[PDB]
């Protein structure tokens, strides 16, 4: 639950982030940082060295999906459930993806956030960043519950 | 834990040095910031942003950290008073580690962002998730 | 999410499932397995060793108000999410209990079922009770979630 | 790990013996009707009851664990040949692991009762939980 004070310098942060690169750094580094997620990505081709992730183009491509999906939840945060109902079912009946991965690649994009705005991203800015990352991850495991 | 890894926690906590102390504690204001829950480990401590308790903690967490990188290929042994410190009389989840741990890389992603290259955030990951486990093990 | 051979299969070892006897042992292995739990039980006194742990009345008192909560929910798994409404607010905002211990409970429990039960607790059995654990930790996390 | 928990594992699959190979079997089946999303991993095998496939796979485990208690002083090298194929080829997710590990430790709950006792089932789960990080550890 953000307060309105949260809710406005979350909208400020996110209107200055890099729409074309910060989805494919925050799922390239996922793919780094936690190399079993590797698996779900096979069909993406060379994955091998850091550089090959990060230089890939699909990495990339998925990544401002993935981004979109993310400025979605931003948009509608009394909604996520309904925002996310759809990606839910892919994630878990189509895909099978861990919802412990979810948890991850939040918390890797909020590194990511951090690594583009620096100290513009202070803790207060990171406390509202994780609720929304939580909220996120939370929404894209409900078909489990 | 690689020899690639090693060098890689060596590059990072180089360029640190001196803010060291000035890191730890913005890795704890972050952590009872963004998770309140682990603010009740703390109830001796007065947990409000401009505190000397916070600076002088992650003065300690921080040199545990320097500590704990000589000591790479010996943790277990090194960090023993610690893995007394949080497991016996703390009893702190290991939830609470990988959030520090989370939190200690968004501080050196937002203050040395020439050194958090995807190579060492997954070797620091991995030296800190070492570091947690070294600390939440032997409960008794 | 369970089907006439399973919600049947789930009663029927139940009831020879001493309500008094099993949550104890349940509780006692939490705090032995997991011993970061025993913060919350404080107030107990001894947790020592694992003999202490076993051998303490406020543990297999406390098992019995577990294994208590756990039998109401199996005659109401249509909607467990209210029969633990109650409990979900108790564990998560008036005492700070990480929702991963849920699972962790839920999964010592079929430990017990299996060492008291031996070859009669066999795989489906196992498949039944684990759709329960995790449908009860679900149940118990939701103040959050 | 401690060294009293490593006395209460040596002890344990000290009794499961010839036993270990038809355990590692049931505790494989245990996990696929337990957990069905663990099936993708195999996309090949017949994982019905009484299974050669299962059965065979089954003493593997078992033969990598009684090598990981006899070698519990160094397992990050004696069980390497294996966490390369877990972590580089298989690239399993480390909660399947945890899922294993259970059905594992309810394997030992149902055919050795006097011996699964909360100090052998604490060091187990621990010892468990180190073969798991281990054999998921050798990647990037
Ligand atoms: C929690 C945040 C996540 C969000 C918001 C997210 C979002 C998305 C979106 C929007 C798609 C597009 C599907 C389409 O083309 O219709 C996608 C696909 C996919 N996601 Fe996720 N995802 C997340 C996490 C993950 C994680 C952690 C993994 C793997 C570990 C993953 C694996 C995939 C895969 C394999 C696909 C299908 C890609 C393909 O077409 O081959 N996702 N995701
Ligand atoms: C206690 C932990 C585990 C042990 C000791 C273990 C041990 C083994 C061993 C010894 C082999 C055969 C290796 C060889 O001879 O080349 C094997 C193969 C394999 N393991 Fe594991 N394993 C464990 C956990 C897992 C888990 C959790 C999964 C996935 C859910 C898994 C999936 C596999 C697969 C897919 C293979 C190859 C089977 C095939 O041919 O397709 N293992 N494992
Ligand atoms: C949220 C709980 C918590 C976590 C996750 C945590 C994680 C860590 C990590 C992991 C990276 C490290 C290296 C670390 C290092 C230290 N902690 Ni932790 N500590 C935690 C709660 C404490 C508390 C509480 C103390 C003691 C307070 C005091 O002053 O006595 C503590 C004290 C320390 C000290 C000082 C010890 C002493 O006084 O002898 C060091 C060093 N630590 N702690
Ligand atoms: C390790 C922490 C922990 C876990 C995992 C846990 C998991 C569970 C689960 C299964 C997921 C169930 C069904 C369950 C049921 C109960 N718990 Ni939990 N409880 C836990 C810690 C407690 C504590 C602590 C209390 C009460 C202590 C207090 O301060 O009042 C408690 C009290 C209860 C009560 C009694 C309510 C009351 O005090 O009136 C029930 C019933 N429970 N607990």
């Amino acid at each position: 639950h953000l307060t309105p004070e949260e809710k406005s310098a979350v909208t400020a942060l996110w209107g200055k982030v890099n729409v074309d690169e910060v989805g494919g750094e925050a799922l390239g580094r996922l793919l780094v940082v936690y190399p079993w997620t590797q698996r779900f990505f096979e069909s993406f081709g060379d994955l091998s060295t850091p550089d090959a992730v990060m230089g890939n183009p699909k990495v990339k491509a998925h990544g401002k999906k993935v981004l979109g999906a993310f400025s979605d939840g931003l948009a509608h945060l009394d909604n996520l459930k309904g925002t996310f109902a759809t990606l839910s079912e892919l994630h878990c009946d189509k895909l099978h993806v861990d919802p412990e991965n979810f948890r991850l690649l939040g918390n890797v994009l909020v590194c990511v956030l951090a690594h583009h705005f620096g100290k513009e991203f202070t803790p207060p800015v990171q406390a509202a960043y994780q609720k929304v990352v939580a909220g996120v991850a939370n929404a894209l495991a409900h078909k489990y519950h | 834990l690689s020899p690639a890894d090693k060098t890689n926690v060596k590059a990072a906590w180089g360029k640190v040095g001196a803010h060291a102390g000035e890191y730890g504690a913005e890795a704890l204001e972050r952590m009872f910031l963004s998770f309140p829950t682990t603010k009740t480990y703390f109830p001796h401590f007065d947990l409000s942003h401009g505190s000397a308790q916070v600076k002088g903690h992650g003065k300690k967490v921080a040199d545990a950290l320097t500590n704990a990188v000589a000591h790479v290929d010996d943790m277990p042994n090194a960090l023993s008073a610690l893995s007394d410190l949080h497991a016996h009389k703390l009893r702190v989840d290991p939830v609470n580690f990988k959030l520090l741990s989370h939190c200690l890389l968004v501080t050196l992603a937002a203050h040395l962002p020439a050194e958090f290259t995807p190579a060492v955030h997954a070797s620091l990951d991995k030296f800190l998730a070492s570091v947690s486990t070294v600390l939440t093990s032997k409960y008794r």
